[PDB]
């Protein structure tokens, strides 16, 4: 046995859609069948550290949680300047809670706590993920792919020519 | 006094399986420590022994219909990875992000009728291939055949080895040839002592030795 | 009878500790047991038959007044459910401890045990028998804007009945909080 120790599975990328001059950085704007979320999905309370890549112009700009969004350009909190090609972070972690979680029944919308935090520049084209040394606890259920016709299934499979 | 310069001719690529590491901003802050959390897991494959699962057929219930009447044949479903019997399945679900894979596939059986019906039942394995499916529980025995009765219990496992082609197969299925991969591996029965009614429940789990090799997408994302 | 099974664990807890405990201290009049109605089960209701009961109601009891004092708490579980039949029956329903409910869909259905759960059939059990360790997302909680204990219990097998048994059943649990600090 030398897998399912997520410490393999969920060190990697995965994309995110939306983008803006000011713009969110947490898991649940995933997508819910990248197998990122997958296994990041299966289970309750989780947590990591956090690492990021971003392609963009400009001068990035990033805080931890609790912050007023209003206060962000000015005095130039932590960041660093413009550089090409590639760029490379990893955030640590300000936890308002013990452990992240999915979701949290009370009397759908998503709580306003996790929140890994948010970043502005003044062109932000490619965001790029990564989590680190995570924990995974109390699992949850899983599906596969839906089955439609007869017999077992069918699938076209690469070979040489 | 410089040091040589080895300036790199082609390598370093942004490219995924990278381990490299990175360097904090506003670092430095501590956590208080998460033992003693209840909840804690590792693998998917000793949280996938525990559990069995719950099977299905076209009556879309999962439980099997069994008549206490004088048929010999109880019922006949394959069993693979990516079959119609075992979609709705943690094992599968957790396989069809895989390619490579070994281990055997387990199996349970609840029961129905009140305690002091006699019964009999027995299981029975098949290749891959015979070209025949047997009619008869003792030319049926040729493969792998048991017993478990009413008597003295109600809950029983059983499995199936391994076999393959190599020490390694496919998940996923192709479009290609014809032969189906593993059987049709269903059980016989003994004259049914007396029901109104009856019920039987089958499932499965890993145990020992499940195992895969990995990862794709295979999905549309 | 089959026994007891626990969630997770099996222990002496942890009873005493700071100045929030040492202000929420292990009070123990604040703990009694009472009786919950769960559903009818008659031959009619064919499978997938959900049905839900969040959790803590309320409750005529110091507890129910301390959980309406509106402030931080935490509390263990223990709950203990049966029905009564007769021998000329069959079938199973299931039973299971539910950890962040949610609204489920059909496909899924054939997962429902995750969870710690036990199984209902007249010959094998008649009473079950669980408790489920603290936890959240906090330190502690308070209930009124939250709840995340749920119990269920749900249909799993067809039920079955002859000329000699009493054609309608009904079912019955034991809420028990347990191991409380205030």
């Amino acid at each position: 046995r030398h897998h399912t120790d997520v410490g393999f599975i969920m060190d990697r990328f995965v994309k995110i859609n939306s983008l803006s001059p000011t713009h969110v950085i947490d898991l649940m704007q995933t997508h819910k069948h990248g197998i990122v979320g997958a296994l990041l999905r299966a289970a309750t309370y989780y947590f990591s550290d956090l690492e990021i890549v971003v392609r963009h112009d400009g001068n990035l700009t990033w805080v931890p949680n609790g912050a007023p969004e209003a206060a962000l350009s000015n005095t130039s909190n932590p960041t660093a300047y413009n550089k090409a090609p590639f760029t490379r972070l990893a955030l640590p972690y300000t936890a308002p809670h013990r452990v992240l979680a999915t979701v949290y029944d009370g009397t759908t919308q998503l709580p306003a706590s996790f929140n890994y935090g948010a970043i502005q520049a003044q062109a932000i084209h490619e965001l790029l993920v990564r989590m680190k040394r995570a924990e995974l606890y109390c699992p949850r259920p899983l599906l596969a792919i839906k089955v439609t016709s007869q017999d077992r299934y069918k699938q076209k499979i690469i070979a040489p020519a | 006094g410089i040091f040589p310069v080895a300036c790199a001719d082609g390598y370093g690529g942004l490219v995924t399986t990278d381990p490299k590491t990175a360097d904090p901003v506003y670092g430095k802050v501590y956590n208080p420590p998460k033992t003693n959390y209840p909840g804690r897991f590792t693998n998917l494959l000793d949280v996938a022994e525990a559990c069995p699962t719950f099977l299905r057929f076209d009556d879309g219930k999962p439980y099997v219909v069994t008549r206490a009447d004088d048929t010999r044949l109880l019922a006949k479903f394959d069993v693979s990875l990516a079959a119609k019997h075992m979609s709705n399945t943690y094992l599968s679900g957790i396989a069809q992000y895989y390619t490579q894979y070994s281990g055997t596939i387990n199996l349970h059986f609840m029961f129905t009728g009140s305690t002091d019906s006699k019964a009999r039942y027995m299981v029975a394995y098949i290749p891959p291939g015979v070209e025949t499916p047997p009619d008869t529980p003792e030319e049926a025995a040729h493969c792998i055949h048991a017993e478990w009765d009413t008597g003295l219990n109600s809950k029983f496992t059983f499995s199936i080895p391994y076999v393959s082609a190599a020490d390694y197969a496919y998940t996923a299925s192709d479009t290609a040839e014809t032969t189906n991969v593993q059987g049709w591996v269903c059980v016989y029965q003994i004259t049914h002592g007396k029901a109104e009614n009856d019920t039987l429940l089958v499932s499965a789990s890993a145990g020992k030795d499940f195992e895969l090799r990995l990862p794709i997408d295979p999905r549309t994302q | 009878s089959v026994g007891v099974t626990y969630g997770y664990s099996t222990e002496e807890d942890h009873v005493a500790g700071p100045n929030t405990s040492g202000l929420e201290t292990r009070v123990v009049q604040a703990e009694r047991f009472f009786k919950k109605f769960l559903f009818d089960w008659t031959t009619d209701k064919p499978f997938g038959y959900l049905t839900k009961l969040e959790l803590p109601t309320d409750h005529h009891g110091v507890f129910g007044h301390l959980v309406d004092s509106y402030a931080y708490m935490r509390n263990g579980w223990d709950v203990e459910v049966s029905a009564v039949g007769n021998q000329f029956n069959g079938g199973c329903l299931l039973v299971a401890m539910v950890p962040e409910w949610k609204a489920f869909d059909t496909r899924e259905k054939y997962q429902l045990t995750l969870f710690p759960h036990q199984f209902i059939s007249p010959r094998t059990n008649m009473t079950a028998h669980i408790t489920v360790p603290y936890l959240g997302v906090n330190r502690y909680d308070q209930y009124k804007k939250h709840k995340p204990w749920t119990l269920v219990v749900m249909v799993l097998s067809p039920l079955t009945v002859s000329n000699t048994a009493a054609p309608q059943i009904k079912v019955y649990a034991n809420i028990a909080p347990t191991y409380v600090h205030v």
